[PDB]
RNA sequence: GACGACAUUAGACGAAUCAUCUGGAAAGAUGAAUCAAAGAAGGUAAUAAUCCUGUAGUCGAAAAUGUUGUCUCUCUUGAGUGGAUCCUGAGUACGACGGAGCACGUGAAAUUCCGUCGGAAUCUGGGAGGACCAUCUCCUAAGGCUAAAUACUCUCUAGUGACCGAUAGUGAACCAGUACCGUGAGGGAAAGGUGAAAAGCACCCCGGAAGGGGAGUGAAAUAGAACCUGAAACCGUGUGCUUACAAGUAGUCAGAGCCCGUUAAUGGGUGAUGGCGUGCCUUUUGUAGAAUGAACCGGCGAGUUACGAUUUGAUGCAAGGUUAAGCAGUAAAUGUGGAGCCGUAGCGAAAGCGAGUCUGAAUAGGGCGUUUAGUAUUUGGUCGUAGACCCGAAACCAGGUGAU
RNA sequence: AUGGUAGGAGAGCGUUCUAAGGGCGUUGAAGCAUGAUCGUAAGGACAUGUGGAGCGCUUAGAAGUGAGAAUGCCGGUGUGA
């Protein structure tokens, strides 16, 4: 439950204790699955629609007499077996979002972080000293820290400079401790945190 | 929308603790002189809705 | 976990039954409805309680009773729930709510003598049962009707 | 999302058409009557796989009767004699022996006779 | 009122790549470099962060002001007690009759409106508190004005999509409410694709011309404007096996002869001859049925979604479980939000009593109950309300069009 | 033990789309055509021609998810000849 706090040079700055309650549990994959599916569903706008036989233009009159003379019996040219139109059971505008209990939500986050810590995919540093945005310098930083292509970087509250620096790099995403989510945690292969952000998530999840 | 309750059944029956429905007895409220006192006092005993009828009228009283 | 190694819990998910999609399903032509009648028809079926014209049960039977619109219901608490407290403590409705024993004070709080107390404390409530007051005073304590 | 009926209808019908190769006229061109025949063809084949054994046993028995009536003996008495003498030899192998090596067939007809 | 960015809006600037291979042409492969507050997107002869338009971002003017900050004038620094006397909304309130609206079926209608008849009180007053009377509580009708939060979108600007991709999606991607039909109201289609580039076939030959054959452009002309791909039905030309003594649901099992030679495995094609054998679907006690339907081919063409109930499976927590609306947030996750909901105790019509209660005069006897486990979300099954698996009436009503 | 219509239960094949991962493609993708191939079935590959730009695979997730019949609708094309 001890983790080495490093510098942007990559050498070291110290060590820090983190709660095993947040980073050291046995992950619950079922709850993880439910949370991921929920978050993916919540992003949909279910904005699809078709026209039924009442909403298709025309089709008021009966195209020929009920007996006709030798023809099939029909009631409108906009019925569904007609080329003209009339859909029977198509999509409707609706929503796919659903909710589940807060305890499950917290459990999913804890399990994700614990997976990322026990896979040696957790890194903790001191603060980011970026007086201006420089994607190049951030690239060199992620070169010094032997990080993979996909990495999530967690500030305490907000750093517009590091956000702008890391915005344009592929594979990299930037998030706040409060704004953490299971999806962008699990999509990543590594997780770099500042010490303050680590303590913040520790207190709000413990 | 919400399901609606059958009011005539609601003011004819009540729900017991486990899940059952307790009813009132018919063949009251009118001519008893043809009947005996035994029938009279025994039609005052309560009874339960039968399960064969519950299988039909379950949904009418879901909110009870 | 990984998004490319996602796996739900066993028994959590089933595929829906799709009707009207051929013979080998066993739900193909008639789609489970049988051949003819009122229930084979779209929008068919008969309404719940309808017995075919035989008088329904809820007209064979007679109504009875009335509802009291201003009825008193009391939040119930037994002695076995009071054992969590400490001896000498003075329990009140607000203390009950704070302890979570009572979620809702409806028309007052009532103390019933189901379980065993094994404690000694003073109580302030609206109504009591005889057994409850007796078992409170037996071990020591007082009941003060608010 | 919409899914349209592409290529699966055509594949499914085409392999039935291919099964219907060699049939008369429209029964190798048209899906409906081709399908109708293929089903019938499979049913016929199912029952003919079983009729085959009956037919061939019938043939072998006819041949054995012929071979025995040259030695002045019926099928029935020949086979009773064989059974009594212990021979557990097939009617097929008997027929083939009678066709190939008449001498051996005579030699065991002698045994069928002397077991009576 | 000097009033101090309409959105600072048309608009302008806006970093960084070379080579070889295949190629008709590279953005592709290989290799070596670069920019990034710009790796959104689209074009360019194929798949481009560094070729073009662009993007992030910066600088920006008219109608303008963001309508925003002391903003000239002007504002409202209150006059408290008793109220004794005066005033405080008339054909009004209210009533009877007939009706309507209120969740209320017209009646005890309490409450609120229309018509016809009547018709008052004035602060010791008057009205309401589900007939009516009294005591209490609240209010002071018959005069008027009033922003916000709320409802919809023919439109406009900027965008989004586990929406369609030419029988789909608007009726309409093109000549669309157009050809066309109808006296008229009205009804209402079909119809997209050369190629990177038109370089869209100079010239010669047959022919009246249409058509074609060469030549030529092109990467390609069975890419030639009836121009991407080019399925099946259908129409033909050539051939290997076979057929004019034969009775046929046309196949199947057996099987010579003849021809061929594969995803090479106890192979392929044809079929002299023998045996067996009355299509499919639907509806039926029962159908080869002379009961129904289908000319053929292709395409389209039917248990779905929302909300609620119930029951199964999964997960979390557990004598507790859980939030709804709203708010902050990227039209997310999440965080917050405890009014409410279920359960922890039932019995009784009810007062009520309470691990018991109801009956009973009685505790008896009996009925329901106790002698643990629920709750939140989700999956499947079923039901209910909605058109509710799909097509199909004769007819009813409302508003209009027609006496050519 | 394993015939089976109304019907109940279960396990699967394919279609379009999305996420993630990992791949194929002018040294020629999808489609189309042929084949004597594989699988208990739905069905899956491979090879060769045609075509000339997009498409598979694994796991999960959503459905406008599979047609031979409705005197079905729309187009083409026959028969009678």
């Amino acid at each position: 439950a001890n983790y080495d706090v490093l510098k942007l040079d990559g050498t070291k700055s110290g060590s820090i204790e983190l709660s095993d309650a947040v980073f050291g549990i046995e992950p619950n994959n079922s709850v993880l699955f439910e949370a991921i599916n929920l978050q993916r569903a919540s992003l949909r706008q279910g904005t699809h629609a078709v026209k039924n036989r009442s909403a298709v233009s025309g089709g008021g009159r009966k195209p020929w007499k009920q007996k006709g003379t030798g023809r099939a019996r029909q009631g409108t040219i906009r019925a569904p077996q007609w080329r003209g139109g009339g859909i029977v059971f198509g999509p409707t505008p609706r929503s796919y979002a659903y909710k589940m209990p807060k305890k499950m939500r917290r459990l999913a986050l804890r399990s994700a972080l614990s997976f990322k810590a026990q896979e040696n995919g957790l890194t903790v540093v001191d603060a980011f000293n970026f007086e201006a945005p420089k994607t190049k310098e951030f690239k060199n930083v992620l070169s010094t820290l032997e990080q993979p292509k996909k990495v999530l970087v967690v500030t305490e509250n907000e750093d517009v400079n590091v956000e702008l620096s890391a915005r344009n790099i592929p594979g990299v995403q930037v998030t706040t401790a409060q704004g953490l989510n299971v999806l962008d945690i699990t999509n990543a292969d590594s997780l770099v945190i500042t010490e303050a952000a680590a303590k913040k998530v520790e207190e709000v999840l413990g | 929308p919400k399901m609606k309750t059958h009011r005539g059944a609601a003011k004819r029956v009540k729900r017991t603790a486990s899940g059952q429905l307790k009813r009132s007895r018919a063949f009251t409220s009118h001519l008893f002189a043809n009947k005996s006192t035994k029938q009279k006092r025994q039609l005052r005993k309560a009874r339960l809705v039968s399960k064969s009828d519950m299988k039909r009228v379950k949904q009418l009283l879901a909110y009870k | 976990m990984k998004l490319h190694e996602l796996k739900p819990a066993e028994g959590s998910r089933k595929e829906r039954n799709r009707v009207g999609r051929g013979v080998a399903t066993g739900n193909g032509k008639t789609s489970g409805r049988g051949h003819k009648g009122q229930k084979a028809r779209s929008g068919g079926g008969v309404r719940p309680g309808f017995e075919g014209g035989q008088l329904p049960l809820f007209r064979r039977l007679p109504k009875r009773g009335f509802t009291n619109i201003n009825r008193k219901e009391y939040a119930i608490v037994n002695l076995d729930q009071l054992n969590k407290f400490e001896d000498g403590t003075e329990v009140t409705p607000a203390l009950l709510v704070e302890s979570g024993v009572v979620k809702n004070e409806k028309s007052g709080i009532k103390i019933l003598g189901n379980g065993s107390l094994d404690k000694k404390l003073t109580v302030k409530a609206h109504k009591f049962s005889a057994s409850a007051a007796e078992a409170i005073d037996a071990k020591g304590g007082a009941h003060e009707v608010i | 999302p919409r899914v349209k009926g592409g290529t699966v209808t055509r594949a499914r019908r085409k392999k039935t058409i291919k099964l219907a190769k060699g049939y008369f006229g429209s029964k190798h061109t048209l899906y409906k009557v081709a399908k109708q025949q293929v089903m019938k063809s499979g049913q016929y084949a199912f029952r003919d796989r079983r009729q085959r054994k009956r037919d061939f046993r019938k043939l072998w028995i006819t041949r054995i009767n012929a071979a025995a009536r040259q030695h002045e003996m019926s099928y029935s008495r020949l086979m009773n004699g064989l059974k009594k003498a212990g021979i557990d030899i097939n009617r097929k192998m008997l027929s083939e022996i009678a066709i190939s090596d008449e001498k051996a067939f005579a030699q065991l007809v002698t045994k069928a006779k002397d077991a009576l």
